[PDB]
């Protein structure tokens, strides 16, 4: 029926959504470095199916990695809405978890998603860059649950 | 049957530029010691598939300052012609036998860089202005070296009939004679396809995305198709210019065979360089050409127009 | 290691593989076996439409010679 | 005409905090303040903090300092050079230079525990030991990174696109860069004689033998020699605190600045206390004032 | 002591200039960057297979806490009150109470995974050896609130992990 | 290391130096991960003769 | 195990295709690996479990789980102690 064939395409649609992701690391702090060493030949996001992409209006999935300040808090969220749909945000970090190590300063927003909408949290300071790859899993994993055309088919 | 064989032609290069997508992020990886995709299919088989529909599924934001009919109409140029860039090569028995194929080749190539203008225009950004505005500059720079490398090469050839260069290398290679200008030629094809160190015109790391800075998802493909399907065109049209093939008229299976495997070896020394070098920069961009380049290029120019005179070695035009 | 490239490149070299053998084949099989007779001049064009024409059947192509004269 | 670096956009309080962090808790922050050189920070907080208290480490701390301080130079001055060759261009020799920077990341993990903010350099020596055979590992590493540094200089010393967007470029004189407060490889790129770790050589760095490499241009392709430089002296260190490491212990031996060892925590009183009064308000540092200095690889 | 790193000596000879002449005009210095490479592809990769296979760690390592148990089983925290006084983020809450039996533990043991910083202190604060912080590193999550571990959170994990922990402490005590 | 004479021939050349002799990645060379219990020596001042504070 | 390749590599894992009661023969994910085998895994101890089996405890997780982020057994936060100001209890019955 027509339930299985959206099935389908909302899988085709989804397979893809979950291998082609290319985020975006707004390097902010020693998070930031962490992401670049697994960039490094020892994890190799690409072999996953993943890109450093800058032009955030090519990215997907943005992640902020490190503390982020009341100086860095505008400007960061307008790169969150011109981010084209589909947009995740990863949360890099006890500091942009949740503040972290900064958590009482008076510069630095609590937590990230004061902000933006976080999608998965990833806790570590600084995440070993093997559990922020365990956190991009987890991403896809979630990317693969979802009914974007099997709640339009019930809409 | 003429119709069907246009979609045999480019149907299969529309295919092979996703899958170049897929080989250069791995080979570029290999360089890195790093693996390319190898998780999404065996091999990362299945990465330009995966590419190809997941920018297909998003959005075609278009800029808020933007003209709609000027922000359209580039891609249409940009990736036609580079599908057009094909049909008078010497494939087998070339698709147009255009007389003057290396005219309309030069061209179409040189109408290219209207949509790089159109791009950064409709736009409407600083960033993406200037970005086009030196990319343009950067591209109108060298191809007049291109049309003095040609002159010269063609002219021992006998005409513009890109056929006829079959004919001229049935016995060497035409480097041997012009290796000066075949090195000369190659550097000019990475300024004119945009590849590093000629990247200043994208800069990734230092202009953002250069022209492409905003574009995005859907018509974004049509740049990149069509840059990636130049980078082809263009090494396939060095293999044929300089390192010609031997066609049987009984077996056109076994010149192929020759000019395929030659113009991958040329594309895979295109992101060889890449894996290599630092970027160049823009007053160096046009210092290299017009202070070490254009010299060279009239004096080897000068050497060629008088060559087969001194040896009596004039081609027949035909 | 590096064998693992070739699967994608074999691949590239199938894609580009198809324009050569298409372009060939149809210019076979429509010139009746034969290449497509280019004609670059005026001259190798007349050279045709005499065979259009002589052939009885309005198609260059198809060659016909001394089984005609008597 | 002119640049204004309109800096902040990641101003923490840092010390504002450590006016109500205690000196155990405050050392942290150094491994996060210049978060690429993870020991070489916390190595000018121990010596700044241990200098006030009138204590100096055991000799075997000092060597393991060392070690891991030019390991530390090792770790940023890849960060430096491979960084900076992302933008110019060519990015191969960053994931090639990356592949060895998680060979001493790796090193860090087996000494501290964590990755980068090892947090091993604490007042009054270093917090553990080596674990057995480490000396051994870093040694292999050792052998084979002279290999590595010969892959940066071939892909980039004598290429031309890496030299023209680079030599001859940002040069300054040694007066104005020395007026403009700059240190380091930002002096010694321009020539000028002066190395901390020479002129004023802080904890072993007297008993080793380097040479500076002093700069006779000061545009950024000398700079990028010095750099380079470095990196094999950095590894002249690595080797001659590999065979001069001496036995001993970790910490000075006074539980009031140093925790007593785990051991002696629970069989004698007088170290239960000093650990609990040491976790709890921590050892108090004699009044005064004192800026101490080292020389970072930045 | 010290060394010059350009001072150059270009040799003015012809033979010499021949060298950089041949060196500008055809791209050697170049082509020595193109066979560099060529060598790095002809060599295997490091990557590792993950999740099939991860870093290699360290029995020192500092992951994610988790509170343990005697051997009788009774929970190894006294309230003694040390690992927040020392945690530089504060990230322990903590309240003891009175037990029924007299061994009057805490009702209360919150870490925010989203404060604290992984130095491994309350480890060396801890003198009992309850709380430590285990080898995982997957504890990732999607909203904000999993992180906030509570007493409960931490006991549990640390009869998760009891297996690996034991051991890792029993390897690396001596240290300590 | 697996890599055959040929290609390691072809590295060799390419980039101008043997590389089987050292190479980036590791090997057996590295100590086992079960290295044994050490004996970390005692301080200087652990002596229980005259030791007192005061000094 | 292959301790021919370089470290890391050398020894690995194919993952199972029932964990808990969930299809796991697609997905992938690192945590389904059991507490005394991810010591060896990750080279923090080069000898598996099958010759040095873990300590056993009435305590030790029987059944190891893995992430449960985002799954309807996944964790939430609660006060664990108890509210201490307790209201004035109203009277019944009477009035005046
Ligand atoms: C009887 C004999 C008749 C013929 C004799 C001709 C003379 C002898 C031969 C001379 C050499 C050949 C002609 C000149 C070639 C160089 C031109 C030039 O300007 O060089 C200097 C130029 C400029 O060098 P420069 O900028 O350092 O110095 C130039 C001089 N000043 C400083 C005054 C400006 O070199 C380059 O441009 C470097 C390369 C730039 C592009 C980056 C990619 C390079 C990729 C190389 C590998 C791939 C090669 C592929 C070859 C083709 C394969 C199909
Ligand atoms: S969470 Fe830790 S490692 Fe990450 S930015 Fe904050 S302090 Fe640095
Ligand atoms: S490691 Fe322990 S003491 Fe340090 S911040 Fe985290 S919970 Fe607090
Ligand atoms: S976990 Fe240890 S340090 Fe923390 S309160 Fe309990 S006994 Fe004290």
């Amino acid at each position: 029926r027509g339930e299985y064939v959206v099935a389908k395409l909302d899988d085709l649609v989804n397979w893809a959504r979950r291998s082609s992701l290319w985020p975006m690391t707004f390097g902010l702090a020693c998070c930031a470095v962490e992401m670049m060493h697994m960039a490094a030949p020892r994890y190799d996001m690409d072999r996953f199916g993943v890109v450093f992409r800058a032009s955030p209006r090519q990215s997907d999935v943005m992640i902020v990695a490190g503390t982020l300040t009341n100086k860095m808090a505008p400007a960061l969220r307008k790169v969150y809405d011109q981010m084209p749909e589909p947009r995740y945000v990863v949360s890099m970090g006890s500091c942009a978890n949740g503040g972290g190590y900064y958590h009482y300063s008076y510069s630095v927003v609590r937590g990230c998603d004061r902000i933006v909408p976080v999608d998965i949290y990833v806790p570590g300071c600084p995440p070993t860059a093997e559990a922020l790859l365990y956190g991009i899993l987890q991403l896809q994993r979630k990317i693969k649950r979802e009914k974007r055309l099997r709640i339009w088919y019930r809409r | 049957m003429f119709m069907i064989n246009i979609l045999s032609l480019i149907i299969p290069i529309l295919l092979a530029v996703a899958f170049l997508t897929l080989v250069e992020r791995k080979v570029l990886g290999y360089m890195q010691l790093r693996k390319g995709p190898n998780v999404v299919g065996p091999y990362g088989l299945l990465q330009p598939i995966a590419d190809a529909l997941k920018l297909v599924t998003k959005e075609p934001l278009r800029p808020g300052t933007s003209s709609i009919s000027m922000f359209i109409i580039a891609p249409i140029l940009g990736l036609s012609l580079a599908l057009t860039m094909w049909v008078p090569l010497p494939m087998p028995y070339p698709l147009i036998n255009m007389n003057l194929g290396v005219l309309f080749m030069l061209a179409m190539s040189s109408l290219a860089v209207y949509s790089i203008l159109w791009s950064g225009w409709a736009s409407n950004s600083k960033y993406a202005l200037i970005g086009a505005l030196r990319a343009v500059a950067q591209t109108i720079s060298y191809e007049v070296t291109l049309a003095i490398i040609l002159l010269s090469v063609l002219l021992m050839n006998g005409s513009y009939t890109l056929s006829t260069l079959i004919t001229t290398q049935e016995h060497i290679w035409m480097i041997f004679t012009s290796w000066p200008l075949a090195m000369m030629w190659f550097i000019s094809t990475l300024a004119e396809t945009n590849r590093a160190p000629f990247d200043l015109t994208e800069g990734e790391s230092e202009l953002v995305s250069g022209f492409n800075v905003e574009y995005a998802a859907g018509p974004f493909a049509m740049f990149f198709m069509a840059e990636y399907a130049n980078i082809i065109m263009m090494n396939a049209f060095t293999a044929i210019l300089f390192l010609g093939a031997s066609h049987d008229p009984h077996t056109p299976e076994l010149y192929t065979i020759n000019f395929v495997l030659k113009t991958l070896a040329l594309t895979i020394t295109f992101l060889w360089i890449r894996a290599s070098y630092p970027r160049f920069r823009y007053d160096q961009l046009m210092h290299l050409l017009w202070k070490s380049f254009l010299p060279l290029t009239l004096a080897l120019c000068m050497w060629h127009i008088s060559l087969p005179i001194m040896t009596a070695s004039i081609p027949p035009q035909s | 290691m590096w064998f693992e490239i070739l699967p994608g490149i074999a691949v590239m070299a199938a894609c580009l593989f198809i324009p050569g053998m298409a372009t060939a084949h149809i210019h076979k099989f429509t010139n009746g076996g034969k290449e497509k007779r280019v004609a670059h001049f005026s001259y190798q064009w007349n050279l045709m439409e005499r065979d259009r024409c002589i052939s009885g059947v309005n198609r260059y192509h198809v060659t016909k010679g001394l089984e005609n004269i008597d | 005409r002119k640049c204004d670096p309109h800096i902040g956009l990641l101003h923490r309080g840092t010390e504002k905090l450590i006016e109500y962090k205690t000196y155990l808790q405050a050392l942290p922050y150094f491994d996060r303040l210049d978060y690429v050189s993870m020991m070489c920070n916390e190595q000018a907080y121990s010596l700044a903090v241990e200098k006030l208290l009138n204590i100096q480490p055991p000799p075997r701390a000092q060597w393991i300092r060392v070690l891991f301080g030019e390991i530390t130079r090792l770790l940023n001055h890849i960060m430096a050079v491979t960084t900076h060759a992302l933008d110019i261009g060519a990015m191969t020799p960053f994931f090639w230079m990356f592949e060895e920077r998680e060979k001493m990341f790796e090193f860090y993990e087996r000494v501290s525990g964590a990755r980068m903010h090892a947090a091993y350099i604490r007042p009054g020596g270093v917090h553990q030991d080596l674990p057995l055979g480490l000396l051994d590992d870093i040694y292999e590493f050792s052998k084979n990174f002279s290999f590595r540094i010969d892959e940066l200089e071939e892909m980039l010393t004598n290429n031309r696109i890496w030299r023209n967007r680079t030599v001859d470029i940002g040069v300054v004189t040694a007066e104005d860069a020395l007026n403009y407060g700059f240190s380091g490889v930002m002096l010694r790129g321009s020539g000028i004689q002066w190395d901390l770790r020479k002129t004023q050589p802080y904890d072993v760095y007297d008993q080793v033998e380097f040479d500076v490499p002093i700069g006779s241009r000061g545009d950024c392709y000398d700079r990028y020699l010095c750099r380079v430089e470095e990196m094999r002296q950095s590894l002249r260190i690595i080797s001659q605190c590999l065979n001069k490491m001496p036995p001993g212990e970790i910490k000075v031996d006074d539980a009031k600045v140093s925790p007593p060892k785990r051991a002696e925590m629970k069989t004698s009183m007088e170290s239960l206390i000093h650990h609990f009064k040491l976790y709890t308000e921590g050892y108090q540092v004699p009044p005064g004032a004192t800026y101490t200095a080292i020389e970072a690889p930045k | 002591t010290y060394k010059f790193v350009n001072m150059r000596e270009p040799s003015m000879d012809m033979k010499s200039v021949t060298d950089r002449a041949a060196q500008t005009l055809l791209w050697t210095e170049l082509v020595r960057g193109l066979g560099m490479t060529l060598s790095y592809l002809f060599r295997e990769p490091a990557t590792i297979n993950y999740p099939f296979e991860k870093g290699p760690l360290s029995p020192r390592f500092r992951g994610e806490h988790a509170l343990r148990r005697y051997p009788s089983g009774e929970e190894r925290c006294i309230a003694c009150k040390l690992c927040e006084a020392v945690c530089p983020a504060q990230a322990i809450t903590i309240e003891a109470e009175p037990r029924a039996d007299g061994s009057r533990r805490t009702t209360r043991y919150d870490i925010d995974m989203t404060k604290c910083i992984y130095c491994g202190f309350c480890q060396e604060a801890c003198p009992v050896d309850a709380i430590v912080e285990g080898p995982n590193f997957e504890f990732s999550t999607e909203t904000h609130e999993e992180l906030l571990y509570n007493k409960e959170k931490l006991l549990n994990n640390g009869d998760k992990w009891e297996a690996e922990i034991a051991a890792n402490i029993q390897a690396d005590y001596l240290y300590r | 290391a697996s890599a055959t004479r040929v290609i390691q021939l072809l590295r060799n050349w390419a980039s101008g130096r043997d590389l089987q002799a050292k190479l980036q990645l590791r090997y057996q060379e590295i100590s086992k991960r079960t290295q044994p219990p050490p004996k970390l020596p005692v301080g200087p001042s652990h002596k229980l003769s005259n030791n007192y504070y005061c000094t | 195990e292959d301790n021919k390749q370089f470290f890391g590599r050398h020894r690995w894992v194919i993952y199972t295709t029932e964990m808990n009661g969930r299809d796991t023969f697609w997905d992938v994910d690192g945590s389904m690996v059991p507490p005394e085998w991810h010591r060896w895994l990750h080279c923090m101890t080069d000898d598996p479990p099958t010759t040095k089996p873990p300590t056993a405890r009435k305590y030790i997780w029987t059944n190891h789980k893995f992430n449960v982020s985002g799954t309807p057994q996944q964790y939430v936060p609660y006060s664990t102690t108890r509210k201490k100001i307790q209201e004035w209890v109203p009277p019944s019955t009477p009035y005046k």
